[PDB]
């Protein structure tokens, strides 16, 4: 038999072995995290081979190994899609997870539940693999909800903290808002195409109507945290740094983009949904980039960077470039995970401090972390021939040369400026200048786990772009002829962002004080979206849930109508009937009245 | 030695005996509905040389 | 759970699949349609003679 | 956190609290140490400008104007210590805090391990049981008939007395219990 | 079918002849054996039902309900024996007798071939439940709860009796097979409209339908743990089973007679899900969640599609198991702290980790996480409603969001945060409680591997 | 293999190209394939050979059940319960068989879409039209019957469709 | 409950409540896992204009 299918299924299967051993003795020892990390590394090196087979011959497969149930004409089977997307995304996710678990072995060393933490990470990885490799909509929904629930459990890791529970519930709420659209898409596809599997849907939907595509777009916006449902991703930073590095940076938050990529044959047959996706992506990326440049918490800045990059993935989907979006996902994973890893090392060195205002000169105190963060920032800003170049600059080129909304193009360019802006902010406030942290210096990055993991992701962020770009078939028609000024638009924008952000950052050394402008207040408080949307609708919903639904209806009026009215009427009638004085005079008078009636109203009618 | 344990644990036979009696009564109830045995147009069959009924 | 998993196929799904395979093979081996829009034979149906 | 609050804050206490809040928010605005020091000395000078005011009405009006200025010019994202009520590590270790009475429900096999610790715990329990009645009697003695007026508690005053209501203050789990 | 009924009857003299210290052991062992025997009814023929005799038959709809009842009895016995330890031997035997009589009436109700026998047993289920609630309930409101539970049911059930005898007079039979094979359309007339209402309202109030649901919070909160288990798991499903049996003769009238009930069910599932967000009592939240799930089941039954009936059957089974597990979880904490207020005991995950795991799994099944059977039923019903009308998806999605919201709200309130300081009587979880939670949860997950066992006849 | 009929489940002749190397660099996929063969495919084949050897010593058979053709619901009088019951059972069996036929056609369509790759829109037109025909027939037969369906309701639906078609044909004859 | 003093020695620290004190009618709405009424640096009805 072809080894392709066996290897692809074994890669997914061996990841569940530590979950089965979670009840064994190894889970009670301190060797469990290393065991899980080694298992994930073996899974990565095994998944490398089907990638080579695809890169050689373009081998793609679907495996309907197990039949689950059949409802009339519809068959539901455990089916795996092993096309280019799966065989490319699985090794990248496994590589990032391997690095992040090796990092977690050091970062979470003093946590008394490190074994549970590694088990939760492995469960998230398994659910994400299920989401990615699913061939029908039910399995993809299983992966969807699995990663959602694992995110809920990992955000509220410190369950004694109120804010962590609040953030976890917020993430669940937004994901279910998107899940409404997911369920709508599933129902429409079953009702009109009689299938949930990808192959039948493609065949039967030559001209896809608006309803399923709008449902899928709502689901993607919920999962990828677009402007309507964005705020949960920045608030997900309540979890430990490895959780933010793995789930909410590079692997899970791309699920909506991946869902839209999975349905690109249907998406390219509709222009209204493409326009909606493009506009939503543009507003999301620019709003999040604008919010990022004023934040003082490093994790918040990097989370807003992730949201802006997700918006960029949405805009490159909107211009009908899905393969470019997938390439951007794969490229961005590396350096975004590295950026969170560097931020976590900085936080651990400075006694769990995350505010950049208390981060002084670490350019010399933390040389390796500084080098890694600088390389990641250059990759994020699209420096040529790095990992970010081969995808982001092609995305800008394709956006420039398409029949696209002008406002979306302008907002994409401004977001490209703001990207360099907040990258310069991070570097300037975290690594340059004089120390601003407490005097007792605990800075120490001399641990082989941290160095090895950051080194692996650094080599990735340096060479993966070139290697992957040169080792895949051409799936997009290149833009070969464009004006020179329009070819250099991305670089001009990036240099302008660098220069102006650096100038405004250099001006804070001056011994001059001014009160903030209203635009600064709008940017720092996230456009007041969490200030209003987290207070007004929630208050009104809970107030109506108590005052109207619970009290006014169930406790008062539904009680009044059926049971209380019956009780009152029967009590009144019983009092009327039974309250007789016991005098035979009245009784026999009533008897005479009754006799007179029976002889007249009844005895005359026959 | 078995007298006292029987006297204190004889209650553990009531339910199995009830089960056996229920199966026996189910067979008796089946015995009263043999009006169409080997008479349906779909399952009417020629008896084997030694068998007496198609089902019991 | 073992008993339920190994319950005999009294629901006639494997039988239905085999019957469908036989019918499909017979029907496309002769160029006949795979299914008729009429479930019952029109020749045994006696509609009312006049509709107006 | 440790001190019993008073019925109200004096003008002096409000003035010092406003001074500290203004200094902290100015430090939030002035990231660098030298610029913060310069503007903090300027704030101290402006604050000492009205140090020796005798008219309470004008001092109160100055305090109100200063509070309005602080509210208009406060930092929307002031620096917060990680363990502070607004910090990123405020209640991080609350899930690791287990009350000491849970140790009584341990299995005898669990208490076979750690024998000296449980012997000393028995000593502590005898101490608490032998001090409780004296604590109650002292609290009854030192209390006005119309109930306590503040949340302050008296110390021990006899030879072998312990301060009343001490068990749940002394036996805090920890700040980093695991 | 006698092989199930007769051992259930034998359970009575067996528990009345047992020693004072062996009643729980004997009853649990033989109830588990009876459940094992009843598990053999899942072998269904497909085309038609299993007709054992003139009196009883088994269907693909009846068999999962029968197995659920037989499996629920031992869990009820395990949950009951903790709070009944101080009781006398005679009263404990009477309680077990009530449980056995309820099981017998339930197993006979789901298999009757004729509608008058079904009605007789379906009313006979009232007496043991009423006795349990009003005798072994804890608070003083149990009397009012029992009165509500009795009279809400009877006010709907008596017109059903009148309609059934009238229908037998007009048609000549009420045997379900003859009823189905000789079905004729119901014309558009006032007499037929009132016949439809008399055939429907009893099962409506047993679900319960929103607006007729006020008895359920009272009865489910004020009953002992076993009473709440049987009320939520099984007794709510009598209305759904009756609807599936009775709507065969109601066509084509249901086409427009179902509009007010569909409107009430959708808006009331929204209302009860919202109500769950502001609840100070832990049992009332579970009761209202049951109301919402049964409203969804009512919609599924009303729309009259094969996918709708399949989803309704799956949702009935899944809701029964999940609601029983949630009630047991609440009862454990109530036994610890002797109060039903949700915010009294907080941060129980720090003190009881395995019980916190049980809480998490129950909350996940309550919000219908894939690929659990709860979401199987809910998704099938939602798809059928979408086929009925594309605008139903708004209400379905709103209900899903609110359900996740209050489920995780209950989980966070009861398990997370910091423990209450003054409460110091929270002992480690007993083997009995953990075993009860495991016996609730494991069949739920095992049913995922074989979903066709609970999808019903339309499969 | 030969286990399933190749007419019910057909596939193209499976044309595959021959390797034409262009560089002296060794191909890692070929070496990995040889390693996979020698380490996995041979032990699995030997285990299967032993399993088949054990299976051959115990050979028994199971048969496909054949059902006679009984009169349908059209030739049953109004109150004949036995003929009605047998016709209804036959109709339900036919309904299941038709569902399985539609399932087979859907499997063909899915296999074609996966196999044809980038040219599925052109090379799967025959499967698409087959599915369209079977779907129209199955819809006309069984759609809108609802729950509590029966052979009588299917007959009523067919008769209504026949009446509509006859009226349309008669009115077209006068045109 | 978010507006209450976090430095006070509450009987219930997370809840920020004291034993025996009257409890607000809408406590479960204000548990600080939920609706917050704390004063904002920018006035309400000013943030609304900017957002809209
Ligand atoms: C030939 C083509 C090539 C083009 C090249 C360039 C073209 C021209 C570029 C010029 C454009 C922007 C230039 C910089 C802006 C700010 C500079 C400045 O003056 O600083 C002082 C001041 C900053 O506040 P502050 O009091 O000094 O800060 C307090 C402390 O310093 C707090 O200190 P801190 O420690 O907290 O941190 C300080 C931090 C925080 O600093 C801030 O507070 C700034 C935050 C906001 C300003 C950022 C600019 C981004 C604007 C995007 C808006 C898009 C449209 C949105 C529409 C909104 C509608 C309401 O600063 C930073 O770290 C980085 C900030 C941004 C740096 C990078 C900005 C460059 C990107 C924008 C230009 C794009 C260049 C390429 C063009 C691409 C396409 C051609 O800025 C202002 O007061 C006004 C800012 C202007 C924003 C206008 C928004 C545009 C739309 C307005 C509405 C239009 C409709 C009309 C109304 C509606 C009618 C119905
Ligand atoms: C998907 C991974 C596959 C792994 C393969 C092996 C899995 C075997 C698991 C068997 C079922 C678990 C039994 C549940 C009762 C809890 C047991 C317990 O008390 O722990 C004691 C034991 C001793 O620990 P300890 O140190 O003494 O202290 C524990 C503390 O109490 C506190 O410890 P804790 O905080 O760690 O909590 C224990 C744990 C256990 O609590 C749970 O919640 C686990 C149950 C999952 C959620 C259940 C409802 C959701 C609906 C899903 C229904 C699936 C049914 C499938 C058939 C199941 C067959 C029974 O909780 C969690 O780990 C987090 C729960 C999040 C689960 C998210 C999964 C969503 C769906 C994923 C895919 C499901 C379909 C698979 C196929 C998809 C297409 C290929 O702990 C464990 O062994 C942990 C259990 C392993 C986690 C299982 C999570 C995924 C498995 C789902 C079902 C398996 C499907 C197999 C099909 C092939 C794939
Ligand atoms: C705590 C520590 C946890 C860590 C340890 C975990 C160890 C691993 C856990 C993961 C195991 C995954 C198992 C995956 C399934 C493998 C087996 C599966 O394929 O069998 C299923 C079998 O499932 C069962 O059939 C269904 C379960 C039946 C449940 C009945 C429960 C008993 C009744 C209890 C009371 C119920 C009350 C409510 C009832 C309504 C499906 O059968 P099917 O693929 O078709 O069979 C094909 C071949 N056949 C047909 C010839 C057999
Ligand atoms: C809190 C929850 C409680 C349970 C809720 C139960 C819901 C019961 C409602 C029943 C649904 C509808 C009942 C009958 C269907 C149509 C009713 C009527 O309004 O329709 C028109 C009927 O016309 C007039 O409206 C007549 C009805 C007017 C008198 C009824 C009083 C309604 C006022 C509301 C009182 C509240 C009732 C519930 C009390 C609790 C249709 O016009 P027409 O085609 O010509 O008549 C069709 C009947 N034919 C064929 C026999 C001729
Ligand atoms: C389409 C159907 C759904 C549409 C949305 C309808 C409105 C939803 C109403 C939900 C009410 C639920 C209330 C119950 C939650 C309990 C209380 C609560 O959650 O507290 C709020 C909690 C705490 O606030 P923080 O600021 O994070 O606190 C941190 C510091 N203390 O935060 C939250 O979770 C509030 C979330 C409210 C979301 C409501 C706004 C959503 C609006 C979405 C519209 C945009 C649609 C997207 C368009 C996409 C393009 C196609
Ligand atoms: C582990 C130790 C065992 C290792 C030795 C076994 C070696 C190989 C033996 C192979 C087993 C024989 C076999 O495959 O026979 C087929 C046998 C039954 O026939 P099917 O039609 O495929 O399924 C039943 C329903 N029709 O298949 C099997 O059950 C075995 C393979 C099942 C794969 C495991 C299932 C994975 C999914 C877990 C459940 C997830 C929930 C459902 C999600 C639905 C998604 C749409
Ligand atoms: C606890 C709350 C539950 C409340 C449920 C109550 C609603 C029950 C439904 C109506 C009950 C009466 C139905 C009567 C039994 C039906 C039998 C039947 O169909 O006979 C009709 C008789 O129809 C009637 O007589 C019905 C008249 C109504 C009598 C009592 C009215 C009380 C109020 C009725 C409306 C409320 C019902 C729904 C409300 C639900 C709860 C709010 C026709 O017979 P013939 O005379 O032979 O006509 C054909 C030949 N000429």
């Amino acid at each position: 038999m072809n080894p392709f299918a066996s290897l692809t299924l074994t890669t997914l299967t061996i990841l569940t072995i530590p979950i089965m051993m979670s009840n064994s003795n190894i889970y009670k020892t301190n060797l469990y995290p290393n065991y899980v990390k080694t298992t994930v590394s073996y899974a990565f090196t095994l998944s490398l081979v089907p990638l080579l087979m695809f890169m050689h011959t373009g081998q793609e497969m679907i495996i309907s190994n197990w039949h689950w149930m059949t409802l009339q004409t519809v068959e539901l089977s455990l089916s795996f899609k092993m096309d280019y997307f799966s065989v490319m995304f699985i090794p990248v996710a496994l590589f990032v997870t391997w690095s992040i678990m090796e990092f977690s072995m050091w970062y979470m060393h003093s946590d008394p539940f490190i074994n549970r933490f590694f088990k939760y990470l492995l469960l998230f990885l398994i659910t994400m693999m299920i989401l990615v490799t699913a061939n029908n909509l039910f399995q993809l929904f299983i992966g969807w909800e699995g990663v959602g629930i694992m995110s809920f459990l990992l955000i509220g890791w410190w369950h004694g903290r109120t804010d962590a529970n609040t953030a976890a519930l917020q993430a669940i709420l937004y994901n279910r808002i998107g899940d409404i659209g997911f369920v709508l898409s599933m129902a429409w596809f079953l009702t009109h195409s009689n299938a949930w599997d990808l192959q039948q849907i493609f065949m039967l939907n030559n001209e896809c109507p608006n309803m399923p595509l709008i449902g899928l777009l709502l689901a993607a916006a919920g999962k990828s945290a677009q402007f309507g449902l964005h705020p949960w991703l920045p608030s997900a930073m309540e979890g430990p740094t490895p959780v933010s590095a793995l789930l909410h940076s590079s692997t899970m938050v791309v699920a909506g983009v991946f869902l839209l990529i999975r349905f690109y044959p249907l998406m390219e047959t509709n222009k209204l949904v493409q326009t909606m996706t493009l506009c939503l992506g543009a507003i999301t990326t620019l709003f999040t980039a604008l919010c990022a440049i004023t934040q003082n918490d490093i994790k918040k800045i990097v989370a807003f960077s992730t949201s802006s990059q997700l918006g960029l993935m949405m805009v490159t989907i909107g211009i009908n470039q899905p393969h470019l979006a997938f390439l951007h996902i794969c490229m961005h994973a590396f350096f975004k995970a590295m950026l969170f890893m560097c931020s976590g090392s900085i936080i651990h060195s400075l006694n769990d401090e995350q505010d950049i205002r208390k981060m002084g000169g670490l350019y010399k105190a933390m040389p390796f972390t500084t080098t890694a963060l600088i390389i990641g920032s250059l990759a994020l800003t699209g420096m040529p021939y790095l990992t970010g170049f081969y995808s982001k600059d092609l995305i800008i080129e394709a956006v420039n040369m398409s029949y696209t909304n002008a406002w979306a193009l302008l907002m994409t360019l401004i977001a490209t400026s703001l990207t360099a802006a907040y990258s310069t902010r991070i570097i300037f406030f975290a690594f340059l200048g004089k120390p601003r942290f407490p005097p007792l210096v605990l800075i120490n990055e001399n641990n082989p786990l941290l160095i090895n993991s950051i080194k692996r992701l650094l080599i990735g962020s340096i060479f993966a772009g070139f290697i992957i770009s040169n080792n895949i078939p051409p799936m997009t028609v290149p833009n070969t002829t464009m004006p020179l000024y329009m070819k250099m638009t991305a670089l001009i924008v990036t240099i302008m962002g660098f220069m102006l952000a650096l100038e405004l950052n250099n001006t804070t050394y001056y011994l001059k004080f001014k009160y903030p402008s209203q635009t600064y207040k709008f940017s720092n408080m996230l456009g007041y979206y969490p200030s209003i949307m987290h207070r007004l609708p929630t208050y009104h919903n809970l107030s109506m849930s108590q005052k109207s639904a619970s009290s006014l209806l169930d406790l008062i009026w539904l009680e009044t109508i059926l049971p209380k009215t019956t009780s009152f009427i029967q009590m009144k009638m019983s009092i009327m009937v039974s309250n007789q004085k016991g005098l035979i005079k009245l009784y026999f008078l009533s008897f005479l009245i009754t006799i007179m009636i029976s002889m007249t109203l009844f005895n005359y009618h026959e | 030695n078995v007298l006292q344990i029987v006297r204190d644990h004889w209650v553990h036979i009531l339910v199995p005996v009830g089960f056996v009696f229920g199966c026996y009564l189910d067979r008796r109830s089946d015995e009263k509905l043999t009006a169409f045995r080997n008479k349906s147009l779909l399952f009417k069959r020629e008896l084997r040389p030694n068998e007496e009924v198609t089902w019991k | 759970s073992t008993f339920v998993a190994y319950l005999p196929d009294y629901r006639m799904q494997e039988w239905a699949r085999r019957e469908a395979e036989r019918l499909v093979k017979y029907r496309e081996a002769n160029g006949l349609p795979l299914m008729e829009s009429n479930c019952f034979d029109p020749n045994k149906i006696q509609l009312p003679e006049d509709e107006d | 956190a440790f001190s019993a609050p008073a019925a109200y804050l004096t003008h002096q206490q409000k003035v010092l609290r406003l001074y500290k809040r203004a200094l902290r928010h100015l430090e939030s605005w002035c990231v660098h140490r030298d610029k913060y020091r310069y503007f903090a000395c300027l704030m101290r000078a402006r604050f000492d400008e009205h140090k020796n005011e005798k008219d309470m009405v004008k001092a109160t009006q100055l305090l109100r104007q200063a509070e309005e200025e602080f509210w208009y010019g406060q930092h929307p994202q002031p620096y917060i210590f990680p363990e502070s009520p607004g910090g990123t590590s405020y209640e991080r270790y609350e899930c690791y805090k287990v009350p000491e009475w849970c140790l009584d429900d341990w299995h005898p096999s669990e208490k076979a391990m750690y024998p000296d610790y449980f012997a000393k715990r028995e000593q502590w329990k005898r101490l608490r049981r032998e001090s409780w009645e004296r604590e109650v009697k002292q609290l009854q003695e030192e209390t006005p008939p119309g109930g306590p007026r503040t949340e302050a508690l008296p110390p021990a005053r006899k030879e072998g007395d312990l301060p009343p209501l001490w068990w749940h203050i002394v036996t805090r789990p920890r700040e980093r219990p695991m | 079918m006698l092989k199930i009924i007769i051992p259930t009857t034998m359970l009575l003299p067996m528990t009345w002849m047992s020693k004072h210290n062996m009643i729980w052991i004997n009853a649990t062992v033989h109830s588990l054996l009876i459940s094992l025997i009843s598990l053999s009814l899942l072998n269904q023929l497909g085309e038609n039902s299993l007709n054992f005799s003139l009196t009883f038959f088994s269907d693909s709809l009846s068999a999962p309900l029968l197995v659920l009842t037989t499996w629920l009895l031992p869990l009820m016995l395990m949950a009951s024996q903790s709070h009944l330890s101080k009781e006398t031997t005679t009263r404990k035997k009477l309680y077990i007798t009530m449980l056995i009589l309820l099981q017998l009436f339930l197993i006979m109700t789901f298999t009757a071939t004729e509608l008058i026998l079904f009605y007789i047993l379906f009313e006979a289920t009232l007496v043991p439940t009423l006795i349990i609630i009003t005798r072994w309930g804890n608070q003083t409101e149990r009397l009012n709860a029992g009165l509500y539970f009795l009279f809400y049911t009877l006010a709907g059930s008596l017109p059903l009796l009148v309609a059934l005898v009238y229908i037998q007079n007009t048609t000549g039979s009420l045997n379900f097979l003859i009823i189905h094979y000789w079905s004729h359309p119901l014309s558009n007339s006032w007499s037929n409209i009132f016949m439809w209402l008399a055939c429907i309202m009893a099962f409506m109030v047993k679900m319960p339908l929103y607006g007729l649901h006020l008895w359920l919070p009272k009865a489910h909160v004020e009953a002992p743990i076993a009473g709440s288990m049987v009320l939520a798991a099984v007794l709510l499903k009598l209305g759904g089973y009756g609807m599936m049996r009775i709507t065969t003769i109601l066509n084509p009238l249901t086409n427009y007679m179902a509009y007010p009930f569909l409107m009430l069910s959708m808006w009331g599932m929204i209302m009860t899900s919202s109500i769950c967000l502001r609840q100070t009592d832990l049992k009332s939240l579970i009761a209202y969640s049951s109301v919402s799930h049964m409203a969804l089941v009512i919609v599924a039954i009303m729309i009259q599609t094969p996918w709708s009936f399949m989803g309704a059957t799956a949702l009935m089974i899944a809701h029964g198991l999940t609601s029983s597990m949630l009630f047991c979880l609440a009862n454990t904490n109530y036994e610890r702290v002797h109060s039903r207020t949700m915010i009294l005991a907080r941060g129980l995950q720090t003190l009881l980790p395995l019980m916190a795991t049980w809480w998490l799994v129950a909350s996940l099944t309550n919000l219908a996480l894939p690929p659990s059977i709860n979401l199987i039923g809910e998704l099938f019903i939602i798809t059928a409603s979408f086929s009925w009308s594309n605008i139903t998806i708004i209400l379905m999605g709103m209900n899903m969001m609110i359900t996740a919201l209050y489920s995780l709200y209950m989980l966070i309130t009861t398990q997370r945060g910091k423990y209450t300081h003054h409460i110091n009587n929270i002992k480690p979880s007993f083997t009995r409680e953990n075993a009860l939670m495991a016996l609730h949860i494991l069949p739920l997950l095992l049913l995922t591997l074989n979903p066709k066992m609970i999808l019903g006849p339309l499969y | 293999p030969d286990s399933w009929d190749k007419d019910v489940y057909p596939e193209p002749p499976r044309r595959t190209p021959a390797p034409a190397p262009q560089t002296s660099l060794p191909n890692p996929v070929t070496y990995l394939t040889k390693i996979f063969d020698l380490l996995v495919d041979r032990p699995v084949t030997l285990a299967r050979e032993f399993i088949e050897q054990q299976h051959a010593k115990n050979r028994y058979y199971y048969y496909h059940r054949e059902f006679r053709r009984v009169p349908d619901i059209t030739e049953c009088e109004e109150k004949d319960i036995l003929c009605m019951f047998e016709a209804e059972m036959q109709w339900r069996r036919d309904y299941k068989v038709d569902q399985e036929i539609v399932n087979i056609i859907q499997e063909r369509l899915k296999a074609c879409q996966q196999r044809e790759g980038e040219s599925y829109r052109q090379n799967c037109a025959k499967e698409l039209e087959q599915f369209t025909q079977v779907s129209k027939a199955f819809q006309d037969r069984y759609s809108d019957l609802g729950a509590h369906y029966s052979a009588r309701k299917c007959l009523a639906k067919q008769k209504q469709r026949m009446l509509a078609e006859r009226k349309a044909a008669k009115e077209a004859a006068a045109a | 409950q978010q507006e209450r003093d976090p430095w006070y020695d509450w009987d219930h620290p997370d809840l920020r409540l004291n034993w025996g004190e009257p409890i607000h009618w809408d406590l479960d709405m204000y548990i600080r896992n939920r609706v917050d009424t704390s004063p904002t640096p920018v006035s309400w009805n000013t943030m609304c204009k900017h957002l809209f």
